[PDB]
RNA sequence: GGCAGCCGCGAAGCUACCAUCCGCUGGAUUAUGGCUGAACCCUCUAAGUCAGAUCCAUGCUAGAAGCGGUGAUGCUCCACACAGAUGGAUACGAAUAAGGCGUCCUUGUGGCGUCGCUGAACCAUAGCAGGCUAGCAACGGUGCACUUGGCGGAAAGGCCUUGGGUGCUUGCUGGCGAAUUGCAAUGCGUGGGGAUAAAUCAUUUGUAUACGACUUAGA
RNA sequence: CGUGGAGGUCAGUGACGAAGCCUAGACCGUAAGGUCGGGUCGAACGGCCUCUAGUGCAGAUCUUGGUGGUAGUAGCAGCGAAACCACACCAAGGGGCUUGGCUACCGAAGCAGAAGUA
RNA sequence: AGAACUGGCGAUGCGGGAUGAACCGAACGUAGAGUUAAGGUGCCGGAAUACACGCUCAAGAACAAAAUAG
RNA sequence: AACCAUCUAGUACUGGUUCCUGCCGAAGUUUCCCUCAGGAUAGCAG
């Protein structure tokens, strides 16, 4: 429906994440995924730290969490194929939100939450944390620059909530007429 | 195999925010090896106030000038090179750098630039906003005057040079002020200071630290070579000049151990990218003799004012 | 004192522990040492939490047969030629055992009302694949080219925006034509010349050398 | 189904082109194969009922003849082979299909002093 | 060790089981529509990130076994 | 100590055994000639 979907990865799982948006661009559909630093692993920081170096123990490997979650990705789509190949060409990652993706609506996957899958109490384990534990060296800056990009965002936000109080008030007053009356009766 | 003739700054110490704005490295050419003799005045040593002999090497560092600046933005992927900004002139060797054919070549070097730096300075005082605002990391673009040291290299070496100074502000004003100036190497480095070493051997590139400057050569004033004690009207270039090597007419320092590289060979120095606490680095290098004999053959002579000494007359 | 000969001394050289110079500093953690504190008074453990070596960072070597900036000119004539838009990717942040929106004073972790229980939402959406054209109501909405100011460095290259120009306006009232397609077949550079910015070879250079490669310079 | 030859029949086909060969052409049949479209070719061949057999090849470390990698290599600017030739870097599961990748610090110990983790 | 009684395969495709000769279904003319078996329904892979009750923080998806409700 | 031309295309287990299609289509055993050698018998399929 979308040409392009920018997805937030912040509060998501990353195998739901990750399982959601390879069935949903093998399918042709544009993904784009924002602040995958932010993106939650299921469990305390030990078991997570774990089962990497497990791997890692074997090629070449990647620290940025934008690599990690390609990694779960590409394991979910069929590479070495041309479709495979293909699909994997409709995907981009990068940690926080860089331009032009920070000035476009970004969207979320109810069904990866990590509120709405793990049960309250748990611990839960952050892709930044783990990135920079291996070896991660941008995690200062990513949180820096994303700090910043809040930064005027707010004001951009409160400039608009100024300009649809305008739009309301003058809703309201032209309210309650005829015309009002009839768009009201057709639902509208 | 090394990627050229000369070697990469592959880091940087510390910025310092208090600190005024100064350079951080210096390059030049190796010159050959000397011996030297200092009271060795370390204390808690068996050899306290002896007589140590050891030897030091010597490097050519002629002037170095700035010929632009460069800044460099803090993104997620590495730092970015925002924006080079030359300054108005090129030295002929430092054009000649730009060429592989440079006598077949038309020698067209920059010319617009040129006269773009001949406009109002706008785009120039434009950019140098731009670089305030903007990223807060620079680092200076310098070249070697080749042209006064004694080789047929005659190609001057690039080279960059990041500042340390604080309020990158007054870094960018620094630049904007002392563009196409002259650096000396006593404004970079000073005796008893410690610095690292960087070059390539007879072919791969490696780094030494903890390196203490037994010397800073002024080339300008004669008895460079001598020291408080011996204080004799000699220059540390021996009789007959050089093994492999022109001659020593400027500025030079003198480095404790071999830095690596043959004689000719480009190297750098840097200010041992943090502050060494030991006392070995505190303590200062008073000097007694330097060698001066002539290194080509087995000289019995120290300068030809004493030579004929031993033989008192010849033909 | 010839030369296919020997002797005393011998620079230059490959080279030596056979000599010389140098050869790391910040964090999270096993065990461990402790605080607060339940299951169950206590307790380092259940939720929190300080110190602490294996790990990660610093430095060092190379740089994807990955990426950024900068300088030089591609300028001209002749001859030929060509993985899936078709409504809008509609922008705060943070939590999920709390959040927004409006108001005011008690300006604070404030009181009240209001909303979620999905995007089933907002824009716009009428005119031959969207024409011609006569009026009414306002001084608005907006396409295109201008102009003013700021802003966006993370991959900014995009955001508005002062002012005027020219079109539409379906906001409202009417006229002119649709036919026959006949009942649907979705309905963009070369290959040859004129000048020239630059590279490789010839020469040389040696700080390079099994051959490539690398390092210098002569209009 | 197909071939060498023979009896019979097509008062058969054919220099206005028979056989063979080629053909990113087509038709027929489940197939052995037959037929037609186009190019070289030149003089014999075929539709059908029977008889006849030295009658149909993918190999037999098969025979003759011909040609490649090895290799412009070993070797003796030039000359120039031989052996061999089903085919071509690794992790796990399974002989070379499945899934993928180049001594220090702590605790006990009449341990006065001296002097378990890794 | 020695046998032996009936059976699966000898010459056996096809679907599932990461692959397999001892497993499960099922044994075979050429195709269409439709309904199923074992096997599955987060992606590779076609299908419910179905519904309902509890369990577990660590794997979990015959051998080192003996020490939250009643 | 050999070589040449015939008897000798000898003395049996290694290897190979050439076009298409359709139908049917088992066995690895009884037990008698006791047995290594195999014949005749018995079963399956015509």
């Amino acid at each position: 429906v979308e040409p392009v979907v920018v997805i937030d990865g912040k509060g998501h799982l990353v195998g739901r994440l990750a399982s959601v948006v390879a069935k949903q661009l093998l399918n042709g559909q544009k993904i784009v995924v924002v602040r995958a630093e932010e993106l939650n692993i299921s469990g305390e920081f030990f078991r997570n730290k774990l089962k990497y170096h497990d791997f890692l123990r074997k090629p070449f490997h990647f620290r940025a969490p934008s690599r990690i979650f390609y990694k779960a990705l590409r394991g979910m789509v069929s590479h070495k194929t041309a479709r495979g190949k293909a699909a994997l060409e409709r995907l981009k990652v990068f940690e926080g939100i860089p331009p032009p993706y920070d000035k476009k609506k970004r969207v979320v996957v109810p069904q990866a939450l990590r509120v709405l899958r793990l049960k309250p109490g748990r611990k839960y384990t952050t892709l930044g944390k783990l990135s920079t534990s291996v070896g991660w060296k941008y995690e200062d800056v990513v949180a820096k620059l994303e700090a910043k990009r809040k930064v005027s965002s707010a004001e951009y936000y409160a400039k608009k909530r100024a300009f649809t109080k305008k739009v309301a008030s003058a809703n309201a007053t032209a309210a309650e007429s005829d015309v009002a009356k009839q768009l009201a009766a057709l639902g509208y | 195999r090394a990627a050229s003739i000369r070697a990469r700054v592959k880091a940087f110490p510390k910025d310092d925010r208090s600190k005024p704005v100064a350079l951080t490295s210096f390059l030049g050419y190796k010159a050959g090896m000397t011996t030297i003799v200092r009271d060795l005045d370390r204390p808690g040593s068996k050899f306290h106030k002896r007589e140590v002999v050891e030897a030091v090497t010597v490097v050519d560092t002629p002037p170095v000038v700035v010929v632009g600046v460069v800044g460099y933005v803090e993104t997620p992927r590495g730092l970015r090179s925002l924006t080079t900004v030359w300054a108005e002139h090129l030295s002929d060797e430092v054009k000649r750098r730009f060429y592989k054919n440079w006598y077949k070549s038309k020698k067209k070097a920059f010319t617009k630039y040129s006269a773009k730096y001949a406009q109002d300075g706008a785009g120039i005082e434009r950019e140098l906003a731009r670089i305030k605002k903007y990223a807060s990391v620079v680092r200076v673009l310098v070249h070697t005057q080749i042209r006064k040291t004694p080789l047929a290299q005659k190609k001057a070496h690039l080279a960059e040079i990041q500042l340390n100074g604080g309020s990158i502000s007054e870094k960018v004003d620094w630049a904007r002020e002392h563009f196409e100036k002259t650096v000396a190497v006593d404004s970079v480095f000073e005796q008893n200071e410690m610095i690292d070493a960087i070059a390539v051997t007879k072919y791969h590139s490696r780094t030494s630290i903890n390196h203490k400057i037994y010397r800073v050569g002024k080339g300008d004033d004669e008895a460079n070579g001598a020291t408080s004690f011996d204080r004799t009207k000699k220059t540390i270039t021996p009789m007959g000049g050089f093994v492999h090597y022109g001659e020593i007419k400027n500025d030079f320092i003198m480095v404790k151990g071999c830095i690596p590289g043959n004689r000719k060979r480009i190297v750098t120095l840097r200010k041992s990218l943090y502050t060494n606490t030991s006392r070995k680095a505190l303590e200062e290098v008073s000097l007694k003799w330097i060698d001066t004999a002539s290194k080509f053959g087995k000289g019995r002579f120290q300068t030809p004012a004493e030579k004929h000494a031993f033989m008192g007359t010849l033909k």
